[PDB]
């Protein structure tokens, strides 16, 4: 979810 | 002193509350308008308004010095356990003490406790809630503290499910003895005396408001005709499995 897609790196 | 480390803390923490906090609230033109003539008229926009102020939490909170070394799995709980706490938080910059109100520079954007009842909430929640602005108000925070204290509340080893606790602390100490250091160096009398404690006090009222912002939400969510109104950002950060 966009969270987790957001804190990707 | 403040050390050379706890200078750049500060100064990292400052430039990316001014990069993810508008004073201007040029962007509440795009949030669905109040309603405020019960059905839940507030509820469109505050949720916009909440939405839009996770947005924000997660860019501040993605350049906390060591906030990028937690796993992405700590990251996340830290954020969605704290994202209301934090926005309770940077809305004390717009909190005017007067009149118990959130001036967001417009006079439609100036919100007060029947706009919040409105979302569906209840004075459980708001009439602590107005206490807390209040008594956050009256500390008079540098804006380093402010920011500080906003790092801190998020890096919480305490949080339910935070994998290492350990690390989470290490970094969260760090925070609070930067603060601890720029109050005995910069803060003046009568305002620094027992700030550090009145300042950890603040965030153990957080949690209560946090659980009774939770339960409350919990219920109003609960209702599909509310749950249509919300933003899918909202029903994952303070919902999801
Ligand atoms: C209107 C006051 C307030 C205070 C935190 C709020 C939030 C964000 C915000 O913005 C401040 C900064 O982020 C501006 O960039 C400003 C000024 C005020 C708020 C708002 C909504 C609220 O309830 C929402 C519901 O639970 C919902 C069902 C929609 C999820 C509550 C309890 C409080």
């Amino acid at each position: 979810p966009m969270l987790m897609n957001l804190l990707k790196d | 002193k403040l050390s050379e480390e706890q200078q750049h803390i500060i100064a990292i923490l400052l430039d990316a509350h001014h990069k993810t906090y508008d004073p201007t609230y040029a962007d509440f033109r795009d949030f669905r308008p109040p309603v405020r003539m019960s059905p839940l008229s507030m509820l469109p926009h505050l949720a916009d308004l909440v939405s839009y102020s996770i947005q924000k939490v997660i860019g501040f909170a993605k350049m906390i010095p060591g906030f990028r070394d937690l796993t992405s799995d700590d990251q996340i709980v830290l954020l969605k356990s704290s994202a209301i706490e934090v926005i309770m938080l940077r809305s004390n910059q717009s909190f005017t003490m007067d009149d118990m109100s959130w001036d967001c520079g417009s006079q439609d954007y100036k919100y007060d406790v029947t706009d919040v009842s409105k979302a569906g909430h209840t004075l459980e929640l708001i009439e602590p809630l107005i206490k807390f602005q209040v008594g956050l108000k009256k500390l008079n925070l540098h804006e380093e503290e402010h920011v500080l204290l906003m790092a801190i509340c998020i890096v919480s080893p305490d949080r339910p499910g935070v994998q290492d606790a350990k690390l989470v602390e290490a970094i969260q100490d760090r925070l609070s003895n930067t603060l601890q250091t720029y109050i005995r160096c910069r803060h003046p009398p009568p305002g620094s005396h027992q700030l550090y404690a009145k300042m950890i006090q603040k965030l153990a009222d957080l949690r209560s408001l946090n659980e009774e912002h939770s339960k409350q939400y919990r219920s109003l969510s609960f209702q599909p005709e509310n749950s249509m109104k919300l933003t899918p950002l909202v029903l994952e950060v303070f919902g999801n499995e």
